[PDB]
RNA sequence: GCCCGGAUAGCUCAGUCGGUAGAGCAGGGGAUUGAAAAUCCCCGUGUCCUUGGUUCGAUUCCGAGUCCGGGCACCA
RNA sequence: AAUUGAAGAGUUUGAUCAUGGCUCAGAUUGAACGCUGGCGGCAGGCCUAACACAUGCAAGUCGAACGGUAACAGGAAGAAGCUUGCUUCUUUGCUGACGAGUGGCGGACGGGUGAGUAAUGUCUGGGAAACUGCCUGAUGGAGGGGGAUAACUACUGGAAACGGUAGCUAAUACCGCAUAACGUCGCAAGACCAAAGAGGGGGACCUUCGGGCCUCUUGCCAUCGGAUGUGCCCAGAUGGGAUUAGCUAGUAGGUGGGGUAACGGCUCACCUAGGCGACGAUCCCUAGCUGGUCUGAGAGGAUGACCAGCCACACUGGAACUGAGACACGGUCCAGACUCCUACGGGAGGCAGCAGUGGGGAAUAUUGCACAAUGGGCGCAAGCCUGAUGCAGCCAUGCCGCGUGUAUGAAGAAGGCCUUCGGGUUGUAAAGUACUUUCAGCGGGGAGGAAGGGAGUAAAGUUAAUACCUUUGCUCAUUGACGUUACCCGCAGAAGAAGCACCGGCUAACUCCGUGCCAGCAGCCGCGGUAAUACGGAGGGUGCAAGCGUUAAUCGGAAUUACUGGGCGUAAAGCGCACGCAGGCGGUUUGUUAAGUCAGAUGUGAAAUCCCCGGGCUCAACCUGGGAACUGCAUCUGAUACUGGCAA
């Protein structure tokens, strides 16, 4: 529609594909610890968890994730790795 | 957001102004928390015509309320000191 | 069906009109009156009384 | 809003004088009073109970020169008062300014004073009021505009007032064309020949 | 819509009259082509503004013919060289005079088809004598030759003769008087249900002036109501002030399509009232001149043509004259079937069945 | 504004390819009666919408206008 | 001071009293029709098609964020006329400012509609498993680098829309690093996570001569708060039909994982067999809810336009991204219908935003003016945008004010009408006569709505500083759509201004002529059959008034749904009779609980409206201050009669 406020539409799409690149990267690491926890390797899982720790909290700090999701993904996952340990 | 702005009620050509404490994202005659006094620029040269519960105004000031230009000038005109 | 109240009218086969309610108590089955002075319903001629009814204009001179 | 027609006819219907056409003549007698309002006046009205209600209602209305819309509102403005409606109703009827100047004598008759008021000739508390239905407050003073003072009409009016009531609920000087109004009219001090009891009962159905 | 019109040049409304296949539609495009270097087209000159009227030259379309005659200050008589004095061309001189055209430009067309000056001068003479029989100084009318088709294709020789046409258009045809101080009057000719603006009525301003935001009222055979001139467009060109003589459009104050039709009259508030009874002075024409072949009678109902209309009315002949033969010079009372503003001195035409039988002139209103 | 159909006594229609307008349903006018139904005695109230023409001659032939219903436009 | 409040009559029958329907007298309305029509103030003005939509407008803004400057206006260098600085004129981002672009913010508010929705909604009252940009309070940090890209260029596809290829550059845009706390995770140890710089001015000092440096203002990053907004949860209330009686299988619940800001069948896997239901589930039809408005003595009944709170929707259906906030009116993507452009491959659009047009309909209006005021967004600010709002046009649609003149006036006429032709009546009515002038029309005066803002200047804090910044005064010019204003004065002449229903009873007010159960009247009983108080006309009279009637519509009269406040032998109405579950109700004594109830208190019951007392528009309507009420719900502390629970 003819409005100079259509600038938000193009700013949305450039911010769209960018957020997909960040979130898919964020969710990729979460799947990584799941594979490690399923092999019974409590050390590798502890290792992989240490990898995504500075990642998910680097995402909540910028304003992307609402920090409670970041907390929970770590929280239960914290109790998950020591459940095997 | 919160603010201590006015709210123009009254008849046509004979305006009235009611200083009200409300969320700034609401209409002029919209919802509000409370009205704190009023203002009549077309009343008369009688005994009254303007009342502002200065204390409640200042109570919201510490809370974070923004006083609008019209009433801020009106506050100093009603003599806070005198 | 509707009653056409008045002394002399010109409604024939079509002449779209206006209908105001009200029973008449004479003809069985009719509860409507045709408004005089609307769409095609002309005013009743020779009227000097009750012209608010029958759609009659006030005498000129 | 007014009758502005054969105004003396209304006094013939009720069979009583209402001071509607007083003028310079004290007693009329040339109106054929108490005999014929209209053409079939020789007949006799039956006066049903509802009929005596309506005739009593109008009696006071022709004198106070008001109409039903304003009359019924005066009743409602009388209905929301304490005590008694009837006595308070005659207070609001006499509350009109045109009644006061008539009681003052500035205006010769009822309708005449209305014209006097509506022609910006009367002033009260320094404010000229054109509204005839001005509710007069107790303890105040009315006056006449300087430019519209004594134009031969008010002169004839005051001399007529010497042969009337000149109520006690107001004080007139008649020397400086300035009169003051005291407290509201009392029931024991007014006409009393008229009835307001039925007017209260008529509007209760 | 846009583009406000500049009121700098005088607006003289002219039009073409004649017969079928003389070069009518061809010349309409020819005028606007060279100057740039019923349907209407316009053309503007650096000295004045001229409106052009193209009317159909067929007998059955007399309804469109008379409506086109209402905007004729200077008739452009286009006569083909291969045809000459045609009956309707003769009738256009007749009915043109019945509405009152003062000056007429005679244009000899299709001169490219016949190179013979002898007969072209003779066809000119035939038109000259045709004007003389209808009280027109045919010997004082500037004769201009020309070719319609070739001038439109770009033949500069025939195109330059269009300048001679425009030359006589500025000399033989002067700017008429505009009674602007007199009460505004306007012949309603066409109605346009403009999508988005409502109902638009068009016409040529007879008297007074007009301007956007002016209260107007419509008088005529239909009961008179109130309206408002809310928009003055002239071929999609807005105008702030239209004076008398202007061929503009007036936007109404929201009326429906089927109320205000061809026949009424837009006028200035409370100025001109309608009339139901009047007497006229007539000049009954002959069968060869255009009238009937049999004398009509009392009660006979022909149509009356004034300014736009073809309104029917009963002819009230004076008692005694029951047989009015073709060629009579009498006066009779006229009872119209519908009330309409009748001014004494109004020149009109008495027609019926597709022919003009009499030349009406309103004598007195009864 | 253009293209068609009905415009036939109160009502529905016939009659027509030039020859002095019909029928049915009506209804109405009289005697009997307080007033009628019922019975009987008599029965058409019409500018074939209007105006005009080709005329010894037009309901019907050809033209127009106006009224109603049915289809198309046009877009200062 | 704050509810001082309630009418009936006509009609069944030969007549009466009953029962019982029917109808009218009242009030009101988002009104419509007919007739009439002078002015003004305040409101209302698409209820039907949530029908389709031409065109303009309805949300943009910031250079004190950045690269740039395509244009406009200057400076400077230069250059040509030529009066040698009077002009002409080519460069130049060096300034004021500024199209297009990057970025931040707004666009989720404001505005409109009521289609959908019978409980996922709303209202009342409690509640905890949450979040919250802008604003404000407290303590801190703000150290150091890198990599692209739009605009701009070269070229190029396409009718346009709209792109494509290869290069150029900056930042509060982006991505690391450093550094971490009462922040997050964890039993703990420990582990882990942030960012941005600009603007004004200036002494010393310093100038790779951009600037560093000092200071003031502004903005940014982290955490706990507050306030506001928002999401969510339980209980109760919130339509009709039982000719709808069984219904549900993520359905009821548990453990574990996942998912959301948050609890949760919100969603999955396994397991169990439950959950809802006559104090109404599912099903069917209708409908936005509430504060309120109208009616009514109240209780209730109807209803939910305008103002306000809330929810839902945005051509239709659907999904999701962005973002603090939407799963979105002037945003996107996909399918479909309807329009539209087309160079026929392919694209564009959504008035239930102001107006406006067609169409529907009995019916509802201008394609107006200004951002002066209030409110909102951006900005330090000045300002900019603002169809919100403020006003105007139009309309008797409603309420309220007012005028169409006042006084005098008897041949007590003319004309009209009735008549016992005597006369009466029209009728002090008019005329004649004497005065005044509202509102209209004309011409001049003239408020207030205006608070502030810009420049200049003084004092005091700020600072190294008389500078800059900021706070408070003083001064100049002022910022007004309405607007030919409200109001005031002057001028002229009664000069410009009254109709409508009815007139037999209900229900105020009559005769005459004419038509003869014909024409017509009507709300009901009914009038009219050749003397009509009821038809039509004439006069007179009556009700009301710029309104008067009619019709639709709700309530009232209707105690004809009766809780307040009705009935059941014969008038409509006792199941043919009985047993009996759930349910309703219960003798008498004490104790006890304090549930209901009762007393007082608390929070709350939004505002407005309504009731009272005052104030301000010439008065009124209207606007409006304080108060009361909001007849209610929840909690706490007491009372123990009556009711209910347990025990004897
Ligand atoms: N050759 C030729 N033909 C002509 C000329 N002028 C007009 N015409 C013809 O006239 C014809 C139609 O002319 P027009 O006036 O438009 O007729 P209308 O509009 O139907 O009455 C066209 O076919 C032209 O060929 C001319 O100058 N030369
Ligand atoms: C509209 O353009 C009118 N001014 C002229 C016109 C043109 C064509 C048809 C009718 C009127």
């Amino acid at each position: 529609n003819i409005k100079s406020a259509k600038k938000r539409a193009i700013q949305s799409e450039k911010a769209r594909k960018h957020n997909a690149s960040r979130r898919s990267m964020m969710r990729t690491f979460i799947k990584k610890v799941y594979a490690a926890i399923e092999a019974g390797d409590k050390a590798a899982a502890q290792k992989a968890f240490n990898e995504m720790q500075p990642i998910v909290d680097r995402q909540a700090a910028k304003g992307l994730i609402h920090k409670n999701k970041a907390a929970r993904h770590k929280a239960n996952l914290t109790a998950q790795i020591n459940k095997l340990a | 957001m919160v603010t201590i702005r006015l709210a123009r009620h009254g008849a046509k050509k004979r305006p009235f102004y009611q200083v009200v404490v409300a969320d700034s994202r609401n209409a002029r005659n919209g919802r509000f928390i409370e009205r704190v006094g009023f203002f009549n620029p077309i009343a008369s040269e009688k005994e009254e015509g303007t009342r502002l519960d200065l204390d409640r105004i200042a109570h919201w000031v510490g809370q974070g309320a923004t006083i609008s230009d019209r009433v801020a000038a009106l506050i100093k005109e009603v003599n806070k000191a005198a | 069906t509707s009653y056409i109240g008045g002394e002399g009218h010109n409604l024939q086969e079509h002449s779209v009109i206006l209908i105001r309610g009200g029973r008449v108590k004479d003809l069985p089955g009719v509860r409507y009156h045709t408004v005089r002075g609307a769409l095609d319903c002309s005013g009743v001629k020779d009227r000097k009384q009750a012209r608010s009814k029958y759609g009659v204009k006030r005498p000129k001179a | 809003a007014r009758y502005l027609g054969p105004k003396l006819k209304l006094s013939r219907r009720e069979g009583t004088d209402l001071f509607l056409k007083s003028g310079v003549r004290a007693i009329d007698t040339k109106c054929k009073i108490e005999q014929a309002p209209g053409q079939h006046g020789a007949r006799k009205p039956r006066l049903s109970d509802y009929g005596v209600q309506l005739r009593e209602k109008q009696k006071v209305r022709r004198i106070y020169g008001v109409l039903e819309r304003q009359f019924r509102n005066y009743y409602k403005e009388a209905a929301r008062l304490k005590g008694n409606t009837g006595e308070n109703l005659l207070a609001l009827l006499e509350g009109r300014l045109d009644n006061v100047v008539y009681r003052m004598g500035f205006g010769a008759t009822r309708a005449e004073a209305r014209q006097l008021v509506s022609h910006k000739a009367i002033m009260v508390n320094g404010r000229v009021v054109n509204i005839a239905s001005y509710q007069v407050s107790p303890n105040d003073v009315v006056s006449i505009r300087e430019k519209a003072k004594k134009q031969s009409r008010v002169k004839a009016a005051l001399e007529l007032a010497e042969q009337r009531e000149k109520p006690t609920w107001l004080e007139v000087d008649a020397g400086k064309m300035e009169g003051t109004f005291k407290r509201k009219p009392e029931r024991s001090d007014l006409s009393a020949d008229i009835n307001e009891h039925l007017i209260v009962e008529l509007y209760s159905k | 819509s846009k583009e406000k019109f500049e009121r700098t040049k005088p607006h003289v409304n002219v039009g073409t009259i004649g017969h079928v296949d003389h070069g009518k539609t061809t010349l309409t495009a020819a005028i606007t082509t060279v100057l740039a270097k019923t349907s209407h087209v316009e053309y503007d000159t650096p000295t004045r503004h001229y409106a052009h009227v193209d009317c159909p030259g067929h007998a059955d379309y007399v309804k469109n013919m008379i409506t086109g005659a209402a905007q004729m200050d200077g008739a452009i008589l286009v006569v083909a060289a291969t045809d000459g004095p045609m009956p309707q061309t003769r009738e256009h001189i007749l009915l043109g005079r019945q509405v009152g055209v003062p000056y007429i430009i005679v244009f000899l067309n299709k001169c490219d088809m016949v190179d013979d000056e002898e007969l072209l001068e003779l066809v000119e003479m035939e038109v000259r004598e045709l004007l003389s029989q209808y009280d027109f100084p045919g010997d004082d009318t500037p004769i201009v030759r020309g070719s319609a088709l070739k001038a439109l294709e770009g033949d500069a020789e025939w195109e330059a003769k269009i300048l001679e046409l425009a030359g006589f258009l500025d000399s033989y045809i002067p700017e008429p008087e505009r009674a602007i101080d007199k009460p505004f009057l306007l012949p309603i000719e066409d109605v346009f249900s403009i999508s988005g603006r409502g109902t638009v009525v068009t016409g040529r301003v007879e008297r007074g002036i007009i301007k956007v935001g002016e209260e107007v009222e419509i008088v005529g055979i239909k009961e008179t109501q109130k309206s408002t001139c809310t928009g003055v467009e002239m071929f999609r060109k807005l105008l702030d002030e239209g004076r008398a003589g202007e061929n503009v459009g007036v936007l109404l104050r929201g009326i429906k399509r089927e109320e205000i039709e061809r026949g009424q009259v837009l006028a200035k508030p409370g100025t001109i009232k309608p009339h139901t009874k009047f007497e006229s002075e007539v000049y009954i024409l002959s069968k060869d001149e255009g009238g009937r072949h049999t004398p009509f009678f009392k009660g006979y109902r022909p149509q009356f043509y004034f300014r736009t209309t073809d309104v029917t009315g009963t002819i009230e002949l004076p008692e005694g004259v029951e047989m009015v033969m073709p060629g009579d010079n009498i006066k009779m009372v006229v009872t119209l079937i519908h009330p309409i503003a009748m001014d004494d001195g109004l020149r009109f035409a008495i027609r019926e069945g597709g022919r003009t039988v009499g030349a009406g002139v309103v004598a007195k209103v009864l």
